């Protein structure tokens, strides 16, 4: 009879596992994001007689740290950074999370702002100088010449600090925002070292990573396991209801 | 409504509004002083359900 | 009332109020705001064991009809009043499945019920002609 | 316990035990880890004749859920955790047609015990209205 729990959970989780690839899948041409590789876990229900019971809850174990691909867009403020790394960005509630997304903003007074929770760079937000006509190098040093003024003076504004962490000691954090693991923490610090090993391309952004082939194949695999689920519903219904026969008379 | 269907439903939205502004600026071609606009998206906030 | 009858009786009931409330979140998923505007949270039965004082066993009592407080996955619409800052509408976390499963079970449970009770109404019936 | 229902009913129990274990199955294929971390391993039911002294034959016994030792399929995912040297992940060994039939046959079993409960229990209904 509690069979029919088990397959609904499969069914529960699927519709689950399905929505994670929805926003896997429609995140799409959203610069630098990093998709969400999704698994099942069994769950024994382990008891007093005869462990039959398996239940077949969802997981998100983390974010494919593929590296997206490059468009050279000729801006020379966006930015791509190489494999297993990150720009540093102050969150909004006030903390150093990582992305991988490269649109710099310049907004009116000179403040450098990935989408606004601006970024982070040998010392606080970087702020350039207002008459920007920004260029970023290949190490992160930011250099600003005002746009009327003689070319040989070039002098250097700032720093864009970058970090090299990856895969499993990285998590997302409910924004697009990541940040440690909470367990490489008892590791490189609450705050990392700039690692200076890690090279910037200018004038190219980086867009997603999500597979379309293993999304596909996943939908394939996500509706037939699905159905099969419901197979075995209708199956343990329509038994415990032609069983229910048996206290008559 | 389950969400699969609300969160596709909101991938075609910006697949259509980038289509809006790839066309925009792809027939304001021979337009004087037009600058291309370029279309970026984000994703919206994520939900924990179960802690790692 | 008897004591089998107000068991199985119970039983009829609590299924009943189970089934009801597994009819009213699947009929109101999808549903944007409540008459005060609010968030349709969605609804189970809380099931407790009947009969407290003697035997620790007999009937089940659906006390406290309880809210789930599940996340309550949101949605973007900031065109949409309910929106806060971030506009996000609230939009109930029910689970279809689930709850199609709650009423299929549910009916099941009903109906073993229903037939216990009709055995031991028979039962009864044929002690009353107990020798004579 | 009587007798002939004794013998059904360990039926019935044996059936929905193979049926459980069966739908365990097809609802973990495609499961990458355990609890601990390690491969789901497909389950099977072991089905032996009771009653072991007397007759030689009554009712089935459905002791020692056992791991069907197939192979355990491998697929090649070397970013993932849980891949060994030469990364390769355990991915469970499900058949899931085999399965499915596995499903349909307990049902089919089921059905047939719970009928001939039926029919025996009527008999002896009918047994006990000898002469008067």
């Amino acid at each position: 009879d509690h069979a029919i729990y088990t397959a609904m959970g499969a069914a529960s989780q699927t519709l689950n596992q399905q929505a994670v690839t929805a926003s896997n899948l429609a995140n799409a041409s959203t610069p630098g994001f990093r998709a969400q590789l999704n698994a099942l876990r069994a769950v024994p229900v382990d008891g007093l007689s005869l462990a039959t019971r398996t239940l077949v809850t969802a997981s998100t174990p983390g974010a494919d740290m593929t590296p997206g691909q490059l468009d050279y867009t000729s801006r020379p403020l966006d930015v791509a950074l190489q494999q297993d790394g990150w720009l540093v960005v102050q969150a909004a509630d006030g903390a150093e999370g990582y992305t991988r997304n490269g649109n710099i903003q310049v907004g009116p007074t000179g403040q450098l702002t990935i989408q606004g929770h601006p970024v982070i760079g040998e010392g606080g937000p970087i702020t350039v100088p207002e008459g920007s006509e920004i260029t970023i190098a290949a190490d992160g040093t930011i250099s600003a010449l005002n746009p009327g003024d003689p070319p040989n003076t070039v002098a250097p504004v700032g720093r864009l600090k970058l970090v090299k962490a990856e895969g499993n000691e990285v998590q997302r954090s409910d924004d697009g925002l990541f940040r440690l693991t909470a367990e490489a923490q008892a590791e490189r610090g609450a705050v990392l070292a700039a690692d200076p090993s890690i090279r910037i391309m200018s004038g190219v952004l980086e867009g997603s990573n999500v597979k379309p082939v293993e999304a596909m194949t996943d939908m394939i695999a996500n509706a037939r396991r699905f159905e099969m689920q419901m197979k075995v519903i209708t199956s343990v219904d329509e038994n415990e209801g032609r069983a229910n026969q048996l206290l008559s008379m | 409504m389950i969400s699969s269907l609300w969160i596709a439903k909101t991938g075609l939205d910006a697949q259509q509004t980038n289509m809006d502004v790839i066309a925009n600026n792809l027939a304001n071609v021979s337009t004087n002083g037009f600058k291309r606009q370029r279309a970026v998206f984000e994703d919206l906030l994520y939900q924990t359900i179960r802690q790692p | 009332l008897l004591n089998i009858f107000d068991i199985a009786g119970s039983a009829l009931a609590a299924q009943s109020k189970r089934l009801n409330v597994a009819a009213s979140n699947l009929a109101n998923a999808d549903s944007v705001t409540g008459p005060d505007g609010q968030p349709y949270r969605a609804k189970q039965v809380v099931f407790q064991v009947d009969a407290a004082p003697g035997q620790a066993t007999g009937g089940v009592k659906v006390a406290s009809v309880i809210e789930s407080q599940a996340p309550e996955k949101l949605v973007y619409e900031p065109g949409n009043p309910l929106a806060d800052a971030n506009g996000y509408v609230k939009m109930p976390n029910v689970d279809v499945v689930g709850e199609m499963v709650n009423t299929m079970s549910a009916s099941r449970s009903y109906q073993a019920n229903i037939e216990v009770l009709n055995t031991v109404k028979s039962m009864m019936l044929k002690t009353l002609t107990l020798g004579q």
